[PDB]
């Protein structure tokens, strides 16, 4: 998918990539650290999967 | 959509006129002048949906 859909799905910094679930049905993928820090400051987010 | 592709004014191999409508293209896209020409030809007639 993502080779396919470059500069369309492939953002390139964390801070737009939040917002980017905050606007759109987004999936970001990034290291689970930083998403146990952002759940717990935003309760409009959830760390699904292992 | 499922793939994403382009369109393109072709110009012989090696020309140096691909590179000056590579500036004039993107100068018609932040001014608007293509975006005024696809609802100019695209559209036409306002339909019914509405429900
Ligand atoms: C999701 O999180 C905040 C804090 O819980 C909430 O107030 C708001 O509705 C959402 N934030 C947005 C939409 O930026």
């Amino acid at each position: 998918f993502m080779s396919s859909r470059r500069q369309s799905v492939l953002v390139k910094s964390n801070e737009e990539g939040i917002q980017r679930v905050l606007t759109s049905d987004y999936a970001f993928l990034m290291e689970s650290t930083t998403i146990e820090f952002v759940t717990q400051r935003n309760c409009n987010l959830t760390q699904i999967g292992g | 959509l499922i793939d994403s592709k382009g369109y393109g004014v072709g110009t012989p191999m090696g020309s140096p006129y691909r590179d000056k409508i590579t500036i004039a293209i993107l100068q018609l896209q932040e001014e608007g002048k293509l975006h005024m020409m696809k609802e100019k030809w695209w559209r036409g007639n306002g339909c019914p949906e509405e429900e």
